């Protein structure tokens, strides 16, 4: 959007488009550290991989669990957390690429808007998924709940990480125009702008009402229990009738199956003579020492 | 005599294995084979004779004989007659050879007598406990006279469920979708283990007989013969005039009893008039999952007249007590005959217009075609009988075959489809409605009068026959013994759904979830008839 706001000559395209790139650069970045240290906490108390493998951790590493879901709430984009501002500007950029005077920019304009609706709400199925077959219901395998919590450097690089994620979050009207000071130039979304702290005001403050009204219209209400199993119809329950990642990503197989088989179709990986060598693993690593030692001292 | 040349055939293909042969009824047949033979026989007579196994069971006759007893009724459909096959298992070793691996009808009754008399058919592949509960001790077989007392209650060994489930075409990733025993629109308990990858079912078993009273053995030892009928009742609400006609023609066939002559025809009237009730109810509920509900509570209506009628020929709803065994209870009169007679028109009349939803076809040509196939490969070998067998090619019709309570002096009409999807079967039913219409337009206006009772019989001791009666699901066989004047030896009865189940694993097979209700709702099960 930036690029072809600078061959346009329309500033306040490339002000968009630049600094929503470079935003959720940053914000992508604090919580893909986020997911990627705290999924190898899991492996690291665990030795699991694979969420099939792998329920009941919530219960486990609480600290973790509440970082995970900090960090997928912003990978997926959800306000007021970090990776919503950069989609603002994002859809702003695009926007303004709709009512630019240009037939290969309008048709372009709506068509990233639709499909960009579609890769968000596919990315809050993925990360509810995800959530869902590590973080809840009862483990899986006797391995998980033998994991213990989280070491102490651990859980504070991943709530650290977090924290500013959560900063980045809020305060996204604050450090916006932080980067206007590099991409140089007004920012001018469409007549409007969106709030983080009053959407963080009203997220918190709004979940109170049902609670007071609960606290209210209660009358002789037993303390809550967690004691049975999940009601499956008066059978007993068992490991094999939960539902994991596998039956839950059946859908998206069922409409989305086009693409999913054109994964298949586009793999020139037989057409490499060399590809299928005893060796050309070792091969490519054996050079790999050649290549860094030579090409360090030329440099020093 | 009939069947007559069904055993002329049997001794020219097996020279000296017919160790005796008698006649219950003119229509009716038993033979004595040789226990070695026995799945050679049951084999020839199914197959290459064109024979239905019908209802296969043990009996304990070690007081009379010193052997067991274990019975092949099979029904010659090719003039018309019934042939029994009978066998005595040794006492102290109780096994005979298996007709599961020739016939695959014979896979729950092999199951049944394992579980009931514990006698071991030697080569049965399915193995597992089918009628008796997962916390019930070995070695207690309940139907042996000598085992247990009826009262008795042994100490439940687990409270989880240890049923095993086979996959036949899935693996250890598949999921599974329970659909019982609680669950809401199933209205009774039963099971079901939808082994899905996605909403396709790939395999499908089920666990049933949860509404096992264990009715057999208290049939023989706490009731009577009169009695007996009121078991029969309540044991579905809605097959409950088909069990008592089916009992009560057992225990006639079994003496002489010349019943007298509007005492048989008036029980084909209410036979008729009960499956008005019972396919109008599967009609609605089959509207309530091919989507429309204004389809549904309509069918609803059109049957609170076919309860109408049911409410003035009897004065009862649901089970009823209509039936002894020299004839009937309560007797019709005049204007209850003239006026049953256009409430069975303006049904007929409010029947067509209702069934105007499927000439609608919307969701009753994508919903309920090509779903729930029932291959008819599959309904011989497994001998169904109910609207199952009729949509799917085969006219299966004890009323036609058999005219058991006069249905001769009525009109007999046999529909069969040749589609075997969901919609074939509600074809089966609706052109049914009109044929029982048009008895009870020509059954109540040409009454051919006298008594109705006959009573003061004495019942001949160790006289057995098989009655049968045209339940709305199919046939039920009811089997019975005379013990004494006041007791039965044995009572054997088999729903008419008892044949259908066997086949849900091929309906279900390749469907979705979705419609896997609609597929189990399309043949209309009777969980409390087959689970006795
Ligand atoms: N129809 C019916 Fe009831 C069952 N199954 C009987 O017979
Ligand atoms: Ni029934």
């Amino acid at each position: 959007a930036g690029v072809t706001g600078i061959a346009l000559e329309q500033p306040a395209l490339i002000a968009l488009g630049l600094v929503g790139g470079l935003y959720h650069l940053l914000n992508h970045s604090l919580f893909k550290s986020v997911l990627f240290l705290g999924a190898g906490s899991v492996w690291f108390r665990t030795g699991h991989r694979d969420i099939e493998k792998l329920g009941g951790i919530g219960k486990k590493m609480p600290v973790i669990s509440i970082a995970m879901l900090v960090g997928l709430m912003a990978m997926a984009a959800l306000p007021p957390l970090n990776g919503f501002a950069g989609e603002w500007v994002i859809y702003q950029s695009f926007f303004k690429l709709s009512n630019s005077g240009a037939f290969v920019a309008r048709l372009l304009g709506p068509l990233l808007a639709v499909g960009l609706a579609i890769t968000g709400a596919l990315a809050v199925m993925c990360m509810a998924k995800v959530y869902g077959v590590t973080f809840l219901g009862a483990p899986r395998t006797k391995e998980a709940e033998n994991a213990t919590c989280a070491p102490l450097l651990m859980s504070v690089s991943v709530v650290a990480l977090a924290i500013c994620c959560v900063i980045g979050g809020v305060a996204a009207p604050w450090l916006l125009p932080m980067l206007s000071a590099a991409v140089p130039l007004p920012l001018e979304p469409a007549n409007t702008t969106v709030s983080q702290p009053m959407i963080t005001l009203l997220l918190i403050a709004c979940p109170l009402l049902p609670f007071i009204i609960m606290a209210i219209c209660k009358g002789d209400r037993l303390p809550s229990r967690s004691r049975g199993a999940a009601w499956v119809c008066g059978y007993d329950h068992e490991k094999s009738m939960v539902i994991t990642a596998h039956g839950f990503a059946m859908p998206v197989k069922q409409a989305f199956a086009p693409v999913l088989k054109l994964r298949k179709w586009l793999n020139p990986v037989s057409l490499v003579p060399g590809w299928q060598c005893e060796g050309s693993a070792l091969l490519f690593r054996r050079m790999a020492l050649v290549e860094l030692a030579v090409l360090v001292v030329i440099i020093v | 005599k009939l069947g007559q040349h069904y055993l002329a055939a049997l001794n020219e293909a097996f020279p000296g294995v017919v160790l005796d042969h008698a006649w219950q009824t003119k229509d009716q047949l038993t033979v004595t084979v040789k226990v070695n033979y026995l799945p050679e026989v049951v084999e020839f007579l199914y197959y290459k004779q064109g024979g239905w196994l019908s209802v296969l069971f043990g009996n304990d006759e070690r007081k009379l004989n010193g052997h067991y007893a274990v019975y092949y009724v099979l029904s010659m459909e090719k003039t018309k007659c019934w042939i029994t096959v009978r066998v005595e298992v040794d006492a102290n070793k109780p096994e005979y050879p298996s007709v599961t691996p020739r016939v695959p009808a014979a896979v729950w009754g092999e199951r049944e007598v394992r579980d009931m008399y514990g006698l071991i058919p030697v080569g049965l592949p399915d193995e597992r406990r089918l009628v008796l509960p997962d916390d019930w001790p070995d070695e207690l077989y309940p139907l042996r006279k000598d085992s247990m007392d009826y009262r008795q209650r042994p100490a439940p060994t687990t409270d989880a469920e240890t049923y095993e489930f086979i996959n036949e075409l899935g693996d250890k990733k598949n999921n599974v979708v329970p659909i019982g025993p609680l669950h809401v629109t199933s209205d009774e308990p039963g099971h079901f283990r939808l082994f899905v990858d996605g909403e396709n079912i790939i395999d499908a078993d089920y666990r049933l007989f949860y509404v096992h009273r264990g009715m057999e053995k208290l049939a023989e030892t706490r009731m009577g013969y009169n009695e007996v009928t009121f078991l029969s009742d309540r044991v579905c609400g809605i097959c409950g005039f088909a069990h008592s006609t089916a009992y009560t023609t057992s225990v006639e066939n079994a003496m002489g009893i010349q019943v007298p002559e509007r005492a048989q025809m008036i029980r084909a009237i209410l036979l008729e008039v009960e499956r008005l009730h019972s396919h109008l109810l599967n009609l609605g509920l089959a509207c309530h999952f091919t989507g429309f509900d204004s389809g549904f509570m309509q069918f609803f209506r059109v049957r609170e007249t076919s309860m109408k009628m049911a409410e003035i020929l009897t004065g009862a709803r649901k089970t009823y007590g209509l039936n002894l065994i020299g004839g009937i209870r309560r007797d019709l009169l005049k204007d209850d005959m003239i006026q049953t007679r256009q409430l069975a028109q303006q049904m007929r009349r409010e029947v067509q217009e209702l069934v105007d939803v499927l000439l609608s076809t919307p969701n009753m040509e994508q919903r309920t075609v090509g779903i729930g196939r029932l291959d008819p490969e599959i309904a011989r070998d497994f001998s169904n009988v109910g609207p199952m067998v009729r949509a799917s090619g085969h006219a299966r019709d004890t009323r036609a075959d058999h005219p058991f309570v006069g249905y001769g002096l009525l009109p007999m009409e046999v529909h069969s489809e040749q589609g075997c999807d969901v919609i074939s079967r509600l074809k089966v039913r609706i052109n049914e409605v009109y044929t029982a219409l048009n008895m009870i337009d020509y059954g109540l206006d040409n009454l051919p009068g006298g008594p109705l009772m006959v009573e003061g019989f004495t019942y001949i001791p160790h006289r057995f026959a098989l009655g049968f009666a045209e339940a709305p699901r199919g046939d039920d066989i009811h089997w019975s013994m005379t013990g004494d004047n006041q007791k039965l030896y044995r009572w054997r009865c088999r729903a008419a759904t008892y044949a259908n189940w066997p086949t849900l694993r091929y309906m279900l097979r390749g469907n979705t979830v979705s419609d896997a209700p609609l597929i189990i709702g399309s043949l209309d099960p009777c969980y409390s008839c087959t689970d006795r």
